[PDB]
């Protein structure tokens, strides 16, 4: 009484409404302290003429 | 040496003939490596 | 995933018997382990259950100061320790393993179980 569990399992099945379905999630973060920057894009070339 | 948080190496090799000491003359070290670490540094050792 | 039961059979009235059984294959997760009994004639009942995180246990009525579950994790084995035997207690006993975590203890005694062991005979003599 008055003490139970903190988690709970999810309802996962496949007739699931679209609310109750499972989705997958990633969060992106960047971050920019006193160090250097590792994490650059392609920055796609061009033909030389 | 580390700057700016990169670690700079530069290194040289050549041959000798001079168990006793330094050979004296002159070569310059080519960079080889550097590494984005932003890591802080005071203190090093050698591992033989 | 199997269940394996073990122990159990022939005793005297208000002797002890102890009940395990081992859990074998890959699992994910185990939420929680259970006991159930079947009579001869009688519709299967509820027992005991246990948390798998923490070991919280929670009792039917008819065998709370008698009986008492519990588990070792790293064998992956539940018991059934059975004291203060009667002949109400005469049936097949069953274990039962779940993945379904519930905040709320009680539910585990009439959540349906997914998996189930092949079942123990108990018997309570004179
Ligand atoms: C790095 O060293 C400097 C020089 O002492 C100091 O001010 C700074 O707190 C140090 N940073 C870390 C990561 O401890």
């Amino acid at each position: 009484f008055n003490c139970y569990f903190p988690l709970q399992s999810y309802g996962f099945q496949p007739t699931n409404g679209v609310g109750y379905q499972p989705y997958r999630v990633v969060v992106l973060s960047f971050e920019l302290l006193h160090a250097p920057a590792t994490v650059c894009g392609p920055k796609k070339s061009t033909n030389l003429v | 040496k580390n700057i700016d948080g990169y670690f700079k190496i530069y290194s040289k090799h050549t041959p000798i003939n001079l168990v006793r000491d330094l050979p004296q003359g002159f070569s310059a070290l080519e960079p080889l490596v550097d590494l984005p670490i932003g890591i802080n540094i005071t203190r090093f050792q050698t591992l033989l | 995933v199997q269940l394996v039961e073990s122990g159990g059979g022939l005793m005297q009235a208000g002797g002890s018997l102890r009940l395990s059984c081992a859990v074998s294959g890959r699992t994910f997760s185990t939420a929680a382990m259970g006991w159930f009994r079947q009579a001869p004639g009688k519709e299967r009942e509820f027992v005991a259950a246990i948390r798998w995180s923490g070991g919280s246990a929670y009792y039917a009525d008819s065998v709370k100061g008698r009986f008492t579950i519990s588990r070792d994790k790293a064998k992956n084995t539940v018991y059934l320790q059975m004291n203060s035997l009667k002949y109400e207690d005469t049936a097949v006993y069953y274990c039962a393993r779940t993945e379904y975590v519930s905040y709320l203890l009680s539910d585990y005694a009439t959540w349906p179980y997914d998996y189930w062991g092949q079942g123990t005979q108990v018997t309570v003599s004179s």
